């Protein structure tokens, strides 16, 4: 039917506003990685690494 | 015009050693090597002291022979964007806290490799932001300065006369006399 | 009936060196401490050499002072079921792979608390297979036996003679005078 023409438009614009709506990530993420930290702790982490 | 061998055998003179003092005390330091060839010098320096524990941070437009170093080397390998300098403190801040992979043990080193003049864009590095960075976290710094050891400078000492900078700042310096000296080999 | 006050500035006799010398003897181990209260002795023994970098490996039925020992001393605690032996090793082997919380570098020591003869039960601890495991994974071992110091053994040694096993094997003994010599205090 008709109707069932413009579902699939619809169908196709609702997941293109969906990717669009979505934030990136990537594998190799950031220090976001563990995260569970927060910024006082990461400098003890910092200082405490020695060479 | 014929040798004897390998330098650790036969085949050294005292013009090799006149040489060696000649370009200690004209770069600044306090001593020095002098080999038969730039390439070869570059693929083979970074094995004698780097294992698969450690990190090296680099640009992403080197030379081919530091890359094939390197690679020979086996450690890990980190890139940063060319000019960018929060991107690379924000890199040296994660890869200390992440740690190793898999095992997030801290690493043995960092190594910072660089170039002083870069020949297909004809642009400088800002070696006083490297120093304060390397002083601020506890790394090395690796400068590599073939095309700006002689054209350039008011006496043409190279990239460390023009910002000012010590010698003594710097871990390694590196050279060729190909370009300005008109003689094959590297130092 | 009255005594001078601290032991480090006045309060200690020959006696006291005495009992120590013939307790250390007697145990067969090389020295030997002598306190009042075996209670204290628990609750203050813990701080002096653990920190909130350590880990604390304990049985789940122990009794309360070494609780508030641990408790007062910092340290991270992990608990095993009574009786099990491979959930042990497990622990041991997981504890050792993942490391610290949130950061993931490695423990500085590892200790495990066990306890000779359990009053509730009456049953004994298998003291051999915790001798093998902390030499095979490199960990330390502390036992507590206040109710198998005089009456269990072929001689009343304790739990060490019924076994074979050397004393100098355990790290750490401790007792009380309590229960046997119809004395209080502990060493």
């Amino acid at each position: 039917d008709d109707p069932y023409r413009t579902t699939v438009e619809i169908g196709l614009i609702l997941y293109g506003i969906i990717y669009y709506l979505s934030k990136p990530q990537q594998k190799k993420s950031l220090q976001a990685q563990k995260p569970n930290l927060s910024p006082q702790e990461i400098d003890a982490l910092i200082e405490d690494w020695e060479p | 015009i014929q040798s004897g061998g390998p330098r650790a055998q036969i085949g050294t003179t005292d013009l090799h050693i006149k040489a060696e003092k000649l370009v200690a005390r004209f770069i600044g330091k306090e001593d020095a090597l002098v080999f038969s060839m730039g390439y070869g010098t570059n693929a083979n320096l970074f094995n004698a002291f780097l294992d698969k524990k450690c990190l090296v941070i680099s640009d992403e437009l080197n030379h081919t022979s530091i890359r094939t170093g390197v690679r020979l080397s086996g450690a890990a390998v980190r890139t940063f964007k060319h000019g960018d300098m929060v991107g690379l403190e924000k890199l040296i801040r994660e890869q200390i806290v992440l740690g190793q992979p898999k095992t997030n043990r801290p690493w043995k080193k960092i190594l910072i490799c660089a170039e002083g003049l870069f020949s297909m864009e004809g642009t400088l590095c800002n070696l006083p932001k490297l120093v304060e960075l390397k002083k601020k976290y506890k790394c090395y710094l690796f400068i590599d300065e073939a095309h700006s050891i002689g054209a350039m400078g008011p006496t043409g000492r190279g990239v460390c006369e023009i910002f000012g900078v010590d010698p003594k700042d710097v871990d390694i310096l590196m050279g060729t006399f190909t370009k300005s000296f008109g003689a094959a080999g590297g130092y």
